[PDB]
């Protein structure tokens, strides 16, 4: 999966998550994106996949 | 912000030059 | 750069001649007092 | 009449808000090209390898300078006195690195300023004036030629011309004292006398005319409104100013002729500043200021230091630090 | 032809290596019972590529082309060295002297300037084995030393250096020296380069050969104040072989 | 302080023998040193080779030794490298080479000694300054 | 972790003696008979392992080998320090007067 | 560059405040 | 408190610029009368 696509699938780039007096660029908030970490898979102790 | 401040003040001086020359109190002879 | 060189040569050349011919056009007569 | 004649009569019109003239025709484009290049380089130009040693100096605002440290930096020593138009470079990027704007700015400027001088002659001709204002301006024009043109010629490099900046100018002054003992040159001592005396005589004439203004106003209004532009009469009493000043010193140390007085005001700074421009121009050919280093010695022959030996110790500190990576050999001969 | 200084001066041809005629593609016989020498080796770069820095996610760094800003000052010439004939038959050039270095500064997109010491100091280049004659398919592959771009007396703008200079940031008397140490302390690097030369033109008569080169070396690190870039250089070379 | 004969006493030879000078000789030797020598050797240094000064301690350690008038007159006649190995009259002014160093054609043997005496007397006056260079100006 | 390699040498025998592998050729002026002839050889041949390998230089005269013996007490050898020997700084290190 | 960030407000009022004074005095002159 | 630094210049200008405009127009009003 290209990182450019996974970066779209993250709510920090959702325009509806901002604030009227939280000024400046998006980078001023969560920081400067450096690297996709990987897709997280959660399993309980029974090995069911959790979401 | 420091570069901006310097260029802004210099720009106002040049604008001043223009009104000082072309919009002076014109001199007259009595 | 070739195009700039030519265009600067020509500009300068033009201006130079306005200066020369302008003064060759009877400059001593252009004054408020006497036309020689 | 014919179009060439409409044009000539416009160029030389004494009706234009600003006079053009034939000198005007060269002055205008060249000063514009210098002004626009200078402004853009001062804000934005990238660093410049002044001394030819691949050690670039940052002169512009955007590369971390302020109004006081900023400069357009002189062109590379590797270029020496070669002509370096933009069209001699492989790219703007190469031209910026090696100092090209400096050449563009100073050449267009020396030229436009020289024509400034002629334009002052020209307008004075069209107005029916005497012509020698332009001669007074030759003193500052001469001075600019010296630090931008003559001194680089004698030394072999435009890199040793005066930078276009506040701190660069000081750099230039200190290096010159170390290499030429300019303080100990009489022509510079003449220039100081030129400018100290100029300022002195400025304050005097100002204070003396102002001291003797004729009461034509009340205390609630500027005394300036006592002068009406183009009034037939004089607004101060020169006889009264003379009687004050002749007493301050003695009668004949004082001017009672206005024409003789004003010619004195023109000539004093102009002369002295001719000398100091001649000063920079002759030290351009390493005819340096007086050298009294170890000039006093005792019966045995110990050196007895004078204040000139103390000057030389400072000079020496400037010597050994300036352009600290650029000398490979023991003598700094240019 | 036999030109003269006055013919060449100020044209840029002084920074150009000689060339052989398109028709010069013979072969130089090599003679084990003989000893050889390169009497002149000339290297003239034509392009400078610098590996971009791929971000923390990376993917792969490419070599990006650059702009030369230091003018026609880049060529290695008058390089000499002997040409041994080895026992497996290969030939080895061992640089002895010459003008074997040029400081060059190229510029990257966005205005980064990258100085480097373009060099082949101590070059040692050998052919494949069993080479009885240099032909237009002969390759050398070599390695050279790349010393620090500045040498030990160089002073930085605040007067600090290795063999000379202030040893601390004297403008900041009571700053904590801990965070400035990498700039207070001048380190002198010496790394290694690698170069292939590919003979494409031979004049078996005269002993003249010509071809192309590619080398890879590091750029200036400014006596340890920052990391260097990886540089790839490509260009052409001339060489003259004489019996010794 | 003053120019006394105890200052104007310098090694004649390396035998330890000595000779005393006058005000007139020492001053002639300063004049002639200026005329023929100081273009390169001003203040006891050597502009075309800073590594060799004229300090008595340097001269002492040359082969042959030169901290006496004799070995100096000899060097002005037939200069050698610091180690005695090469003759260098071809590039260093000497009587041996006064056809290409014309300032040397009219120098008498009495003039040569005046120059040596000067060179050996001047550091007793100036100490470190002589041969020190600009640090000491 | 970060140290000025030149200052460090000054703590070794390079600081007391003529380091035959590192020191500039003008320090050989300190002793009688060494400069310029034997200085040029010592340096030409320079990388030695022990101070006494200097006597094995090909070509010494018998007076030369003697002068070297007379001044072996004035030499040492330390590790070749790149920063001291590159740039041809052994022949000219930028110090004049 | 690590500059004084009260320098902006200082420069700003340095300009504005005396500048405002003079404009006020000029306009009420023109209107009498 | 870790507060927006341009808050100060913003508040200072937000007041000074409109306030000065009003004063200019009041004072040249009084001088007419
Ligand atoms: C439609 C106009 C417009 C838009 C949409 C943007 C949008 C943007 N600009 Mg740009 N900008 C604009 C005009 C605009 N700008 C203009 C005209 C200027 C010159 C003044 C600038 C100067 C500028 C700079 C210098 C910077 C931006 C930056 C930005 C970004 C962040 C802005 C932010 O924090 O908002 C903040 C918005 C607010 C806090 C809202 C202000 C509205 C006030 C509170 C309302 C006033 C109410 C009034 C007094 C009520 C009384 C009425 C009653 C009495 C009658 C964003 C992409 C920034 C960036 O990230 O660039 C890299 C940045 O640094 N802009
Ligand atoms: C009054 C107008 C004027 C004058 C006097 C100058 C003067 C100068 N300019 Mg400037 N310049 C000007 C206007 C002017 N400029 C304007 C308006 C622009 C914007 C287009 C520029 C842009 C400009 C650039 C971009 C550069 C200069 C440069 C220069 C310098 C030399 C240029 C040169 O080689 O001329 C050569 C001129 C001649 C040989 C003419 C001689 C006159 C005879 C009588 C005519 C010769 C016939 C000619 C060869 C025919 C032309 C075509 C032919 C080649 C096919 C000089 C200081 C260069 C510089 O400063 O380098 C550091 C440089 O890089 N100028
Ligand atoms: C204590 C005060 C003092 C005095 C008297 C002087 C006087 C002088 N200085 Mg100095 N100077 C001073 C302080 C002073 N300086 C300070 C504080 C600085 C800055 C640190 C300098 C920096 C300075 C520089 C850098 C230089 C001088 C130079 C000079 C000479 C030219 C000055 C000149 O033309 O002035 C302008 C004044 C006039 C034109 C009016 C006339 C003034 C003269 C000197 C008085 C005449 C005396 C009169 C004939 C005797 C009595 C007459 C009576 C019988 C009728 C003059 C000898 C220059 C120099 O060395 O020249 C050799 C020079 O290069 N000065
Ligand atoms: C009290 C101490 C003192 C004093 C009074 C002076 C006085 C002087 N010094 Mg000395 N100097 C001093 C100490 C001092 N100095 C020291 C300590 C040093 C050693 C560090 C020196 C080293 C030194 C050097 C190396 C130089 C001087 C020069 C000068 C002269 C400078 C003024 C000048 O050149 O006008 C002349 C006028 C001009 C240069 C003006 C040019 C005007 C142009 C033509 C117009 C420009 C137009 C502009 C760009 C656009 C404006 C338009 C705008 C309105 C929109 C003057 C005689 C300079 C000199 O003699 O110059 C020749 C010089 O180069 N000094
Ligand atoms: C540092 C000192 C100094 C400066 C800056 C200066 C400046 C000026 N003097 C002028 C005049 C004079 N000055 C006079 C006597 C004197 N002038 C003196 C000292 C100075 N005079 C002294 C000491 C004297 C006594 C002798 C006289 C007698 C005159 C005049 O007649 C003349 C004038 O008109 O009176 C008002 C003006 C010429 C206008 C012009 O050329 O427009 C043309 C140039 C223009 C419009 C724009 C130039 C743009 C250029 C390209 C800018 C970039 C290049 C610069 C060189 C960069 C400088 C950077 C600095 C940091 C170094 C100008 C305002
Ligand atoms: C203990 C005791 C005895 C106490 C008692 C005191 C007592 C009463 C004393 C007895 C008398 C007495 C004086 C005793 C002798 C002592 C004595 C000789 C004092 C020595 C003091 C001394 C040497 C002073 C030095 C002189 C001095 C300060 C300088 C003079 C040099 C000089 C002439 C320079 C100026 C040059 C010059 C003329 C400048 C012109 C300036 C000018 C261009 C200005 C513009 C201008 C000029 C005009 O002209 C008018 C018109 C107008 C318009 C105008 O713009
Ligand atoms: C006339 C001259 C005087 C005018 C200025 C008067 C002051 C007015 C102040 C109003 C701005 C207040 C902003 C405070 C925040 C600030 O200082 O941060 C300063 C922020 C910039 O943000 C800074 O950015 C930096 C990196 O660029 C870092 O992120 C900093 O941390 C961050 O603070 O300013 C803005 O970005 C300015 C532009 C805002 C304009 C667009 C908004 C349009 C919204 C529509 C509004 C219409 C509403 C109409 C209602 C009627
Ligand atoms: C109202 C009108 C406003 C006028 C314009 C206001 C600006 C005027 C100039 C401001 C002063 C310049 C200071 C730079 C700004 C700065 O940050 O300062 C900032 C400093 C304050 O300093 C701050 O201190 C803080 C901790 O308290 C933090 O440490 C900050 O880092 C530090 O900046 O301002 C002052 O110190 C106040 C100035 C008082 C000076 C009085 C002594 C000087 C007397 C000189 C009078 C001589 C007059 C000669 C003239 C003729
Ligand atoms: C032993 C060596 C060999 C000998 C060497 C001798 C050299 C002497 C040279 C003499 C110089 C010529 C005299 C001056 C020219 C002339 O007279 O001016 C014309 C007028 C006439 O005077 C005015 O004269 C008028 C009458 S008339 O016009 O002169 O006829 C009268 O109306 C008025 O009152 C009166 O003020 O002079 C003046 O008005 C008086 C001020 C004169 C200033 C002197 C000249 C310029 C000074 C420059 C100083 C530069 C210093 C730089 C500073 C660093
Ligand atoms: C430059 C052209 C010189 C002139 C003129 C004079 N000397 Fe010189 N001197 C010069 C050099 C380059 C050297 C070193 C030569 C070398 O390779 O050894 C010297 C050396 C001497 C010495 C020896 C000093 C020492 O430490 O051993 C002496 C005594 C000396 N020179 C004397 C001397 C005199 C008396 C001169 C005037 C008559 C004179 N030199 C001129 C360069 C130049
Ligand atoms: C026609 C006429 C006239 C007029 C004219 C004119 C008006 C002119 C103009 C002119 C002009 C107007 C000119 C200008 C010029 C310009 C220039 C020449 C500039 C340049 C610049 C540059 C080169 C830049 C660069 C840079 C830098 C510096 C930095 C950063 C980057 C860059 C690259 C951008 C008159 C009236 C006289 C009369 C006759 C006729
Ligand atoms: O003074 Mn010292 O001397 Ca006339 O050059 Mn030689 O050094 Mn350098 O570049 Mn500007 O400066
Ligand atoms: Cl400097
Ligand atoms: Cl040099």
């Amino acid at each position: 999966i290209p990182e450019k696509l996974a970066f779209y699938d993250y709510i920090g780039n959702n325009p509806a998550k901002g604030g009227l007096f939280r000024t400046g660029p998006m980078n001023k908030g969560d920081g400067i994106a450096q690297a996709w970490k990987g897709h997280a898979v959660f399993r309980n102790k029974e090995g069911e996949e959790l979401f | 912000m420091e570069t901006i401040t310097y260029v802004f003040i210099f720009a106002c001086i040049i604008a001043l030059f223009f009104f000082a020359i072309f919009f002076r109190e014109p001199p007259r002879i009595t | 750069m070739e195009t700039l060189k030519i265009t600067v040569y020509i500009v300068v050349t033009f201006f130079v001649l306005l200066f020369v011919f302008g003064f060759l056009s009877g400059d001593p007569a252009r004054n408020p007092k006497r036309k020689d | 009449a014919n179009l060439w004649e409409r044009f000539c009569n416009w160029v030389t019109s004494t009706d234009n808000r600003l006079y053009v003239g034939w000198f005007g025709v060269i002055m205008i484009p060249t000063l514009l090209a210098a002004t626009i290049c200078f402004v853009i380089a001062f804000i934005a130009a990238p660093p410049v390898d002044i001394d030819g040693i691949r050690e670039p100096v940052s002169g512009s605002l955007l590369y971390g300078n302020n109004i006081i440290t900023g400069a357009v930096v002189p062109s590379s020593n590797a270029i020496g006195l070669h002509f370096y138009p933009i069209w001699e470079a492989a790219s703007l990027d190469e031209w910026l690195y090696n100092g090209g704007p400096y050449q563009l700015i100073i050449f267009h400027f020396l030229l436009g300023a020289s024509c400034y001088m002629g334009r002052q002659w020209e307008l004075s001709y069209r107005l029916g004036m005497r012509p020698w204002i332009c001669v007074a301006y030759s003193a500052p024009l001469a001075s600019a030629f010296a630090v931008f043109l003559i001194y680089p010629i004698g030394q072999g490099s435009f890199s040793d011309g005066m930078p276009l900046g506040i701190s660069g100018t000081f750099n230039f002054m200190i290096v010159f004292q170390a290499e030429h003992n300019i303080l100990m040159h009489p022509f510079h001592q003449l220039g100081v006398a030129g400018v100290f005396g100029g300022a002195l005589f400025c304050a005097m004439h100002g204070s003396l005319v102002t001291s003797s203004l004729i009461r034509e106003t009340t205390e609630t209004e500027s005394a300036n409104y006592g002068y009406k532009f183009g009034q037939e009469e004089e607004t101060y009493n020169i006889v009264a100013a003379h009687g004050y000043f002749g007493r301050l010193i003695f009668q004949y140390a004082s001017f009672n002729n206005s024409r003789s007085l004003h010619f004195f005001l023109a000539a004093w700074p102009v002369v002295g500043v001719w000398f100091t421009a001649l000063g920079i121009s002759t030290m351009a050919f390493n005819l340096n200021g007086f050298n009294f280093n170890h000039s006093v010695i005792d019966a045995k022959g110990n050196v007895i230091n004078t204040w000139a030996d103390i000057i030389n110790r400072a000079n020496l500190g400037m010597e050994v630090m300036h352009e600290r990576n650029a000398h490979n050999f023991p003598l700094d001969l240019a | 032809q036999t030109l003269t200084y006055d013919d060449i001066v100020g044209t840029g041809l002084a920074n150009k290596c000689p060339t052989l005629d398109d028709t010069a593609r013979g072969a130089y016989p090599i003679d084990s019972s003989q000893t050889y020498r390169i009497a002149r080796l000339c290297l003239q770069p034509t392009t400078f590529l610098v590996k971009e820095e791929p971000k923390n996610k990376r993917q792969e760094a490419e070599f990006v082309p650059t702009k030369l800003v230091t003018r026609e000052t880049t060529s290695l010439d008058q390089i000499q060295g002997e040409l041994k004939v080895n026992s497996d038959g290969s030939l080895t050039f061992v640089e002895e002297d010459g003008i074997d270095f040029q400081p060059v500064t190229v510029q990257m997109a966005g205005g980064e300037r990258i100085p480097l010491l373009f060099t082949v100091k101590n070059l040692v280049a050998s052919t494949q084995p069993n080479v009885t004659s240099i032909t237009t398919s002969t390759d050398f592959k070599g390695e050279f030393n790349v010393p620090s771009y500045r040498t030990a007396n160089f002073l930085d703008p605040k007067g600090r250096g290795l063999a000379s200079g202030y040893d601390s940031a004297i403008a900041l008397p009571q700053a904590k020296e801990e965070e400035l140490a990498r700039a207070n302390v001048k380190r002198f690097s010496l790394t290694k380069g690698q170069i292939s030369l590919n003979v494409a033109k031979v004049d078996g008569r005269t002993g003249e050969i010509a071809g192309t080169f590619e080398s890879e070396q590091l750029s200036d690190d400014d006596m340890g104040a920052h990391e260097p870039h990886e540089v790839k250089i490509q260009g052409v070379f001339y060489a003259s072989i004489e019996p010794a | 302080a003053e120019l006394t004969p105890e200052v104007l006493t310098v090694p004649l030879n390396s035998e330890g023998k000595t000779i005393t000078l006058t005000e007139k000789q020492y001053l002639e030797g300063k004049r002639l040193f200026q005329y023929a020598c100081a273009s390169c050797h001003v203040g006891g240094i050597t502009k075309t080779n800073p590594s060799l000064d004229l300090r008595t301690e340097t001269l002492a350690l040359a082969t042959p030794p030169r901290d006496n008038i004799e070995g100096l007159v000899d060097y002005m006649k037939n200069p050698t490298t610091y180690d005695g190995e090469q003759e260098i009259a071809e590039v260093h002014p000497s009587l041996r080479s006064a056809d290409i160093f014309p300032k040397m054609r009219n120098l008498t043997e009495k003039d040569l000694v005046a120059i040596a005496g000067h060179i050996l007397v001047e550091p007793k006056i100036l100490g470190d300054k002589w041969g020190g260079g600009k640090v000491y100006y | 972790e970060l140290v000025n390699v030149v200052d460090e040498k000054l703590g070794t025998a390079y600081g007391e003696k003529i380091d035959l592998n590192n020191t500039n050729i003008a320090a050989f002026i300190q002793y009688r008979g060494l400069y310029p002839t034997l200085a040029k050889l010592i340096v030409k041949n320079a990388p030695y392992e022990s101070v006494e390998d200097v006597l094995n230089i090909p070509g010494l005269t018998e007076r030369q080998k003697q002068i070297l013996r007379e001044n072996l007490e004035h030499f040492t050898v330390t590790e070749v320090e790149t920063a001291l020997v590159e740039g041809g700084d052994r022949y000219n290190n930028g110090l004049y007067k | 560059m690590e500059v004084n960030q009260l320098g902006l407000i200082a420069t700003a009022l340095f300009v504005l405040v005396p500048s405002v004074f003079l404009i006020i005095l000029y306009v009420q002159t023109e209107s009498q």
